[PDB]
RNA sequence: GCAGUCAAGCGUUCAUAGCGACAUUGCUUUUUGAUUCUUCGAUGUCGGCUCUUCCUAUCAUACCGAAGCAGAAUUCGGUAAGCGUUGGAUUGUUCACCCACUAAUAGGGAGUGAGCUGGGUUUAGACCGUCGUGAGACAGGUUAGUUUUACCCUACUGAU
RNA sequence: AAGCUCGUAUCAGUUUUAUGAGGUAAAGCGAAAACUUUAAAUAUGUAAGAAGUCCUUGUUUGAACGUGGACAUUUGAAUGAAGAGCUUUUAGUGGGCCAUUUUUGGUAAGCAGAACUGGCGAUGCGGGAUGAACCGAACGUAGAGUUAAGGUGCCGGAAUACACGCUCAUCAGACACCACAAAAGGUGUUAGUUCAUCUAGACAGCCGGACGGUGGCCAUGGAAGUCGGAAUCCGCUAAGGAGUGUGUAACAACUCACCGGCCGAAUGAACUA
């Protein structure tokens, strides 16, 4: 007998298993596709989730129904202080 | 039945000089050279003269043996291209929005940029083969020339212009625009 | 049709331009046992009792028939199934002609589905030949004639039967 | 035959096919007509219109002209010596070089020699020869003839025209409500050209019957003298 | 599993039933002199053929198959060969008087049925009106009218129970009808309820 | 198997009615005598009505080719019941001798047709005496003027499971 | 399509006088 | 009772797709009369209603038959029979549906007269060589080249004037033969000067 | 379906002894879309709540092809299961059908028989109807009526 | 079988002989293919001796035989074997599917009845990957050899053996087959059969002719071979339809079918596997 009413699934199967992230630090698990033609940059940062509050934005939205006018927005703050270099660490490309 | 031996007959001009090792071809000639990767067909050539070369399959079959007169056209072409010279004429035609047809360096590399088909904000970027040469006629109004020394490259842009201006959810019978290829020729005309 | 274009009972002028052993056809039919004619029909809260029988093959059931009262009723002739009439075929004139039934005569089975009146392959039946226009000699129009029942009307829906002329 | 092959296509037509008795009877009729006439000319028609052929046979009654295959007429005369069939035959069918004719007669020389000397009929300029004028289809709408006679004398082509004028022709048209047209003047041919074979099918295509046509007569054979004449009129 | 065999019988090629002609003038004469009163009742019909009996008589006759003559390609398409109006009229004048009564009677046909409709002006709001209930197609249900057909099908005598208040509301002809028909030796009484 | 081509003669028995009757002889290709032998029993039941115990063996003789070291085009006749009725064949084999070309038919006959041994009839087998008289192109194209073929794409056997150089398919 | 049917055919041809030469004394 | 809703499905787009010849105004009434038989018409849409009619009949019919099937293989056949009744049907149905499909390729090009709006038609010769009064009276594209009947349908164009709408139609042209023999093309033309109250 | 027809072929020895594809013809409610607005014994209890997956025989969305396809819309067909496929009204229930919304409201499998529940298998109460001399049983109809893991193994979800 | 009664040579799931048999339909040669020869089984009934035969000299033309004697042990075909019927008496057992071969009747198709014979029951073992119904196989404990059926790329003991062909499958096949879906469909490939054409030039290509009465008759706005209905003939021919299709409002033009020129040698069609 097939489902009488047809209804999506509950969840994402894609975001399994819902276990325990093994670290508190959330890994990067890609950085952006280097570049070797601009100069040397850092492709993350590191900072401390603070809290939130609230924003006033003058929204300039061309085409938007808020275009030219001022729009609340919650934001986060995260609280970054600079990070300093400690180490070098070198990949090289295996066929593992 | 297994022919025992099969041949075919490329013959080579006055002007042309054609290097065979390997079943990789290169025909070299006064328009050029050009050259072709023939690893795939199992097929044995042979310099019988300066101005004559033989190709044959020994104990083929019927897919085979059909695959002798492709070698054989696909070199003469080469041959003609080197020669004669390979001409496509494209004609574009529009009832109410004009085409317009350029051709732009976009980075480094050249484009056939066709812009207004029916009326389209969408501009269609056509790349251009190398050795295949867009030029534009005054005498005719609105007619693109394709040249180059090989049939494969000449032919593939222009059908590659062909199809970029393709009429989608119209009435073909009705809206009879686009580029298309009027005449298949060659460079010279006569020789 | 081609080739052979190039290759180069009589009627009245009013009938021109206008065409379109005593042994029966079918002396011998399949045999129905009584557990294929009859669907047994259970009574009673429990389904306990099962007497009353229900003719699964396709009947004939007269022209002033009732249905008997149903605690007395035990051959159950189902109204979807009662056939009025039957398409009959003339072997010698070629036509078929939607003819009424009249009565059943000899269902081959069994006598008793000759009294029930079932129509199978093979039963001889009577139909109501007037509109045919058959005339006997001495004058008297035959409206009466027997039909063997040609084909299975409990699995083709309609009754077929060819004119025993 | 193994599989993959042309399908051949038939269609539902009225004649058939010769074959080898068709074939026979022109060998049996030029025979016969060796046996009967006098003077036996080799005619060259390579390229004949049919209404003069049919003229040129119903100039004269008396006579009697035959074609057919040029080697069954090569046949019929004999290759040679060894197959011939009347002294000093065999030297016509060495004179049979295209589409041949065979003119049995018995009208004296002189009379069938200047006919064909000075009968001309006007034909289409026909390919792979010289062009006897330069037409240059005007610019704007073609007509029939394509300036030939005025414009207000001739009727526009045939729309339906078009596409042959477009791929066969390979001249430049474009249609403005439903008239074949040329932005710019097109030259077809000059004179002097050797023509190919898209030249002549355009100057038919207008009716162009600037050229013209004679018979070619190579040498006849004159029976009962049994020699053959060279002659030989161009 | 029987052994189901017809025997060759010469009673089974004759004939069954025949009608003199005489009695065929009888009972075609018969036919329309009879007359029914409600108060007779059929018990049990004569086995007649009455094809050959029931021939009414007709002041019009069936109108002529058109496809005989002309074929729907000869009506219209690209083989049609009908290129004159097959009934083209005497001359022009009453062709506009017809075309001028034709278009009177159309035009009022148009007016008396404005009188009847705004349900056309309910489309200019776009509105419509309720579904119809459910309760307002009770009795018409499957169910039941296999139970009337049964008590029909198992019933000499038939009882129509009509309301007194309105018996012609709640008069079921087409129960009479079909009965009238189908079973013409079941007999209907009606009782004023 | 590998054949071999045998006449086998035979006749009715004799009676008071018929003392010496008529001698029968076939020329038979199979891999023994005993095969052979039924062979001719088989064909003389279905020539005409002599049954085996009604008559009897008169000599049964090997032949073998004339010229056995003589290449030559046979042209072989066969009948045969395979797969859905009966036909007449004609094969051109070029070959040596009669029984290495009725061996190649019987193979061909099981590879093309799938018909067996006791589904081939060999009816006539002839060394065409003139080239011309050949009809097949498949044994036509070996006839030709200063015959040359190369074998291209030489495959070596190896009795070594591993090899130490890539492998050549030269000459 | 086989190549010596004349000669055969002639052969069996000869052949048919057999059944009907000697029948008879 | 899939296949026979599918068939009645069809047969009820049909039915309600084309137009009620008898319910149009007396002009299109008359026009369709000329351009497609009127009783052709009528007795193609009225197949297809008994075509509908009896294919509802089948289906009611064995559907009732199989409510008593036995087996599979009875219930088959009564299912088989059921369809090829509707095949039956359909079939018979051929020469109705090729009609139906050259009309209503052909009515669904027929221009948009209005009879009531305010009209003129354009009677006698007016198209003569490159002139033509529909063409430079109005926006339209009408044929003329000096042969009798260059159009052999009505063609209508439109213009304002005095802020008002007008229409303007072409007739095909009228030959001076009696009423009965004329020709359907100039039978347009007379049913479009008798029924359109025009200039 | 029955009864014909024709004959590509088959049999073959005789193509008339017979078979026989495709094609076709008669039968089915009245040729002018009116009716034919029209119902006629399923001895069947399965069905909804939650939830997952699969099928493609695709309803939608993507891309194509063919149509008098002007445009707009539509019809028919191809690849295609990636992704969706409703809210209610109704009656033993379910489909149907109805109303509407929707891009569409596709069709099915495994389904969820003591995961939870409604009617029915609903057992001892009772009432009416039919039959039976009766005790009673049924052509019926109506009503009320306890049902209880996992703490074992495995699976699965998370955790050492 | 506690048994004993003769074991005296008594038989046989077989053949042969002799005679039936359905006398089938076929011999050729009949006065005529229609019987009368004649011939194999379809694949099974009877008989083949020593308690049998001969002779006798008596009973009712008559043969049924009373009675006494001889035949002698190749004692009456082949092959195999050591064994009696019972007189006596006792345990289990009466349930059941499958297949073959006949035979009768069947219909959507399965099949249903009869008769016999095998398999299983009670039975392992080798093989079919697996297993009631298949193939093989005379079950004590072992050793050696050889095999059956099935196999030999690797799993897996055993030739990635030799040889002749065929096949390429965008879900091949490895598989049973007078089994079904199964009759067909395919510009896949291979081998064949029949017929036809061909140096009087074949197939494929270009090129040319493709005509004249004639725009045949009728129809109608037009209809000229080509919207249609009926004719469908003649002439001139190498050939050319009162026209195969594209086309035109009608014509024009192009086209094929049909000839012919160039080229040069094989090709086409229908069928079968």
């Amino acid at each position: 007998s097939h489902r009488k009413y047809e209804a999506p699934r509950h969840g994402h199967l894609g975001f399994l298993p819902r276990k325990r992230a093994a670290s508190i630090r959330a890994r990067v698990k890609a950085f952006p596709k280097d570049d070797r033609s601009k100069p040397v940059a850092l492709t993350s940062f590191l900072g401390y989730k603070a809290g939130m509050t609230t924003i006033v934005r003058d929204l300039d939205r061309p085409g938007s129904k808020f275009h030219k006018r001022e729009v609340v927005e919650a934001v986060t703050v995260v609280d970054t202080p600079p990070v300093v270099v400690v180490g070098v660490v070198g990949y090289v490309e295996t066929p593992r | 039945m297994k022919y025992i031996q099969t041949e075919q007959q490329i013959e080579v001009p006055e002007g042309v000089t054609v290097s065979i090792k390997s079943r990789i071809v290169k025909v070299v000639g006064p328009r050029g050279t050009l050259t072709k990767n023939l690893k795939h067909i199992d097929v044995t050539f042979t310099k019988v003269n300066n101005q004559l070369i033989k190709v044959a399959v020994h104990n083929g079959g019927r897919k085979h043996v059909a695959a002798l007169r492709t070698v054989k056209s696909l070199v003469d072409n080469m041959i003609t291209g080197v020669t004669k010279g390979y001409k496509y004429k494209m004609r574009y035609v529009y009832a109410h929005f004009p085409i317009n047809v350029n051709i732009v360096e976009k980075d480094g590399a050249k484009f056939i940029e066709v812009r207004n088909f029916l009326g389209d904000k969408k501009i269609r970027n056509v790349p251009v083969r190398d050795g295949v040469t867009i030029e534009f006629s005054t005498n005719v109004k609105d007619e693109i020339v394709l040249s180059g020394n090989s049939v494969e490259d000449v032919s593939q842009n222009a059908a590659d212009l062909q199809q970029i201006c393709r009429v989608r959810n119209k009435d073909i019978r009705k809206f009879l625009d686009g580029i298309y290829v009027s005449h298949k020729g060659f460079i010279t005309e006569d020789l | 049709a081609h080739e052979q274009s190039k290759v180069k009972d009589a009627l009245p002028t009013y009938l021109l331009d206008r065409e379109q052993k005593f042994s029966v056809p079918l002396p011998k039919v399949r045999g129905i046992s009584e557990e294929e004619m009859f669907k047994v029909i259970k009574t009673g809260k429990s389904r306990s009792k099962s007497w009353k029988r229900m003719i699964t093959k396709h009947t004939f059931v007269g022209e002033g028939f009732t249905r008997r009262p149903v605690k007395m009723e035990r051959i159950i002739r189902p109204s979807a199934l009662r056939q009025k009439k039957a398409n009959v075929t003339h072997p010698e004139l070629g036509v078929t002609v939607f003819l009424p039934i009249l009565a059943v005569k000899k269902n081959p089975q069994s006598p008793m589905y000759t009294q029930l009146g079932v129509l199978t392959k093979g039963t001889i039946i009577e139909v109501n030949v007037s509109e045919l226009g058959m005339v006997t000699a001495g004058g008297k129009v035959v409206w009466g004639k027997y039909a063997q029942v040609t084909n299975e009307p409990d699995r083709d829906g309609c009754v077929n039967a060819v004119l025993l002329v | 035959m193994p599989r993959s092959k042309r399908s051949k296509l038939v269609t539902l037509a009225q004649t058939d096919k010769k074959g080898r008795e068709n074939k026979e009877r022109i060998f049996d009729e030029v025979r016969e007509a060796l046996d009967t006439y006098r003077y036996v000319w080799v005619l060259h028609l390579d390229d004949v219109r049919t209404p003069v052929l049919q003229e040129i046979r119903t100039s004269w009654a008396g006579s009697k002209l035959i074609m057919g295959k040029r080697k069954v007429l090569q046949k019929a005369l004999g290759e040679k010596r060894e197959e011939e069939y009347k002294e000093n035959l065999y030297q016509l069918s060495k004179l049979c070089s295209g589409v041949t004719g065979l003119l049995f007669t018995d009208e004296d020389v002189n009379t069938v020699k200047e006919y064909f000397k000075s009968y001309v009929r006007s034909d289409y300029s026909r390919p792979n020869t010289k062009a006897p004028l330069t037409f240059t289809i005007p610019e704007g709408i073609v007509y029939s003839r394509g300036g030939q006679i005025p414009a207000e004398e001739d009727v526009p082509m045939i729309h339906s025209l078009e596409p042959t004028m477009r791929n066969k022709f390979e001249i430049p048209t474009k249609i403005k409500a439903g008239k074949i047209t040329i932005d710019s003047p097109y030259l077809v041919c000059t004179e002097g050209e050797k023509l190919d074979v898209r030249q002549a099918l355009i100057l038919k295509q207008f009716g162009i019957a600037a050229s013209e046509f004679k018979v070619k007569v190579s040498a006849y054979y004159d029976n009962d003298s049994s020699t053959v004449e060279s002659t030989n009129i161009n | 599993i029987p052994d189901a065999r017809v025997q060759p019988d010469r009673r089974w090629f004759g004939n069954t039933r025949v009608i003199s002609q005489d009695a065929l003038q009888h009972f075609r004469s018969a036919l329309g002199e009879t007359q029914k009163d409600t108060y007779q009742v059929l018990l049990r019909r004569n086995k007649l053929p009455m094809s050959l009996l029931e021939e009414k008589d007709a002041d019009e006759s069936p109108k002529a198959r058109i496809l005989d003559t002309e074929s729907y390609a000869d009506a219209f398409g690209p083989k049609a060969q009908r290129k004159r109006p097959r009934l083209a009229a005497s001359n022009l004048e009453d062709l506009v008087k017809a075309t001028n009564e034709d278009i009177t009677k159309y035009e009022e046909k148009q007016v008396l049925d404005a009188t009847l409709g705004g349900n056309q002006e309910d489309k200019e709001n776009g509105w419509t009106s309720a579904a119809k209930e459910a309760i307002f197609s009770k009795g018409q249900s499957k169910r039941i009218w296999n139970e009337l057909y049964k008590v029909i099908d198992s019933s000499d005598v038939v009882i129509h129970v009509l309301d007194a208040r309105d018996p012609l509301g709640t008069r079921c002809k087409s129960v009479e009808e079909y009965m009238k028909k189908e079973t013409p030796h079941k007999h209907l009484i009606y009782v004023l309820n | 198997a590998h054949f071999k081509e045998y006449q086998v003669i035979g006749r009715r028995l004799p009676t008071e009615s018929v003392p010496e009757p008529k001698l029968f002889r076939m020329r038979i290709f199979a891999s023994n005598e005993v095969i052979a032998k039924s062979r001719y029993w088989y064909f003389l039941q279905k020539l005409h009505k002599v049954k085996k115990a009604s008559g009897e063996i008169v000599s049964i003789n090997q032949i073998n080719e004339a010229h056995p070291t003589k290449v030559k085009n046979f042209g072989v006749w066969v009948r045969y019941d395979s797969r859905s009725g009966t036909h007449n064949m004609y094969k051109e084999i070029r070959d040596v001798s009669r029984v290495a070309a009725v061996e190649t038919l019987y193979q061909d006959m099981a590879a093309r047709h799938r018909a067996r041994f006791r589904s081939i009839h060999i009816l006539k087998v002839a060394e065409i005496e003139k080239t011309a008289d050949v009809k097949r192109q498949y044994v036509k194209q070996f006839l030709t003027k200063d015959l040359k073929f190369p074998l291209p794409h030489r495959v070596q056997k190896s009795t070594k499971t591993f090899s130490y150089k890539r492998p050549s398919t030269f000459y | 399509n086989f190549p010596y049917k004349a000669k055969i055919l002639e052969e069996i041809e000869a052949k048919k006088m057999k059944d009907l030469e000697e029948r008879e004394l | 009772k899939y296949t026979g809703e599918g068939f009645v499905e069809k047969f009820e787009d049909i039915l309600k797709g084309f137009p009620n010849i008898n319910d149009v105004h007396p002009f299109h009434r008359d026009l369709m009369d000329t351009l497609y038989e009127k009783n052709h018409y009528k007795i193609s849409l009225a197949a297809i209603s008994r075509a509908k009619s009896l294919v509802e009949q089948v289906a009611r019919d064995y559907v009732r038959l199989l409510k008593f099937g036995q087996s599979l293989f009875q219930c088959k056949q009564l299912k088989r029979a059921a369809l090829g009744r509707m095949a039956t049907i359909v079939k018979k149905l051929r020469d109705p549906l090729a009609y139906l499909e050259q009309v209503r390729q052909h009515i669904g090009r027929l221009p948009s007269i209005d009879p009531n709006t305010r009209t003129l038609l354009i009677c006698g010769y007016p198209n003569v060589g490159k002139s033509s009064f529909l063409r430079c009276i109005t926006k339209s594209d009408v044929d003329v080249q000096p042969y009798a009947f260059t159009t052999k349908s009505l063609y209508v164009g439109h213009f304002d004037y005095k802020y008002l709408r007008f229409q303007a139609i072409d007739t095909p042209g009228i030959l001076d033969r009696p009423t009965e023999e004329m020709n359907n093309i100039e039978m347009q033309s007379i049913y479009a000067i008798a029924h359109l109250r025009s200039c």
